[PDB]
């Protein structure tokens, strides 16, 4: 496995096209098959991208201590910082769009991912919101539901991911997410995406979780006049 | 189509249901005709 990590690092490291082709052939032969090799390569790539994103965020003073992402500075990120974040974000988005099953597997392995991403989005700028929403929808709503909206084991993965998200998340976090992404969202596409994500989450939610969500929604309903 | 609530109207009826609706409509029409005729009787 350490050899696999070294080979993945070498693949990430710049090399000659013949060198890259030989490394890919060796990884494919060594790591069983194209499916397993692609899964491992994507896992390494996603891990690297997430590590870099976390490092950048910490560099901006946003630190997720155990499960709460806190930052002392109230100012937003620099344009270059946003571009850097969006780079790895788009990379991961393309990766998930390729094989949402692999993305779900990675999320299951790294349970600290989804809640961290949601917390970060609540503090991120408006531009990054579409990409983060797309990633979250791909992870949770799943590839089949997302494709249908574009018009079994994956279903189990989605249900387990929903359970994990429910376990990690808190009521205030859910309230803030709903308020920002559904009532404060100026864009209509963002609103439709939020509706889709919420519907998918409620669909796979637990019974008592559904009760809590309905209670929260009916509670927020009093303030609807302001949102226009 | 994004509005989920829009697909609320989902009515259906059996063939026996349609026949019963037809019979009820016929009975209602007969009663209406009789009532209207009563409205034009000679005082």
């Amino acid at each position: 496995h350490s050899w696999f990590y070294f080979l993945s690092e070498y693949l990430m490291i710049q090399q000659t096209p013949f060198v890259r082709r030989q490394v890919r052939k060796l990884l494919l032969f060594i790591c069983g098959s194209k499916e397993k090799y692609r899964q491992l390569r994507d896992l390494h790539t996603l891990d690297s991208h997430v590590r870099g994103i976390k490092k950048l965020l910490e560099e901006q003073g946003i630190f997720l201590r155990a499960s709460v992402v806190t930052a002392s500075s109230g100012s937003a990120l620099q344009y270059d910082t946003l571009i850097s974040l969006m780079e790895h974000l788009k990379a991961c988005a393309e990766i998930a769009a390729q094989r949402t099953i692999n993305w779900q597997k990675f999320c299951i392995k790294d349970d600290s991912v989804l809640y961290f991403l949601l917390q970060v989005s609540f503090l991120v700028d408006e531009g990054v919101s579409p990409v983060l929403l797309q990633l979250l929808s791909c992870a949770l709503c799943g590839s089949k539901v997302l494709a249908a909206l574009a018009a079994s084991q994956e279903d189990q993965l989605c249900t387990a991911l929903v359970n994990q998200l429910n376990k990690f998340a808190d009521k205030e976090t859910l309230i803030q997410f709903l308020r920002c992404f559904l009532l404060e969202s100026n864009s209509s596409s963002v609103r439709w995406q939020a509706h889709c994500l919420t519907l998918h989450i409620y669909r796979n939610s637990s019974k008592s979780q559904q009760e809590l969500l309905l209670d929260l929604m009916w509670s927020i309903w009093p303030e609807l006049p302001a949102y226009g | 189509s994004q509005f989920l609530l829009t697909r609320l109207n989902d009515p259906k009826m059996s063939e026996t249901e349609r026949q019963s609706m037809e019979s009820e409509r016929a009975d209602r029409s007969l009663f209406v005709q009789e009532l209207l005729l009563s409205t034009l009787v000679r005082e």
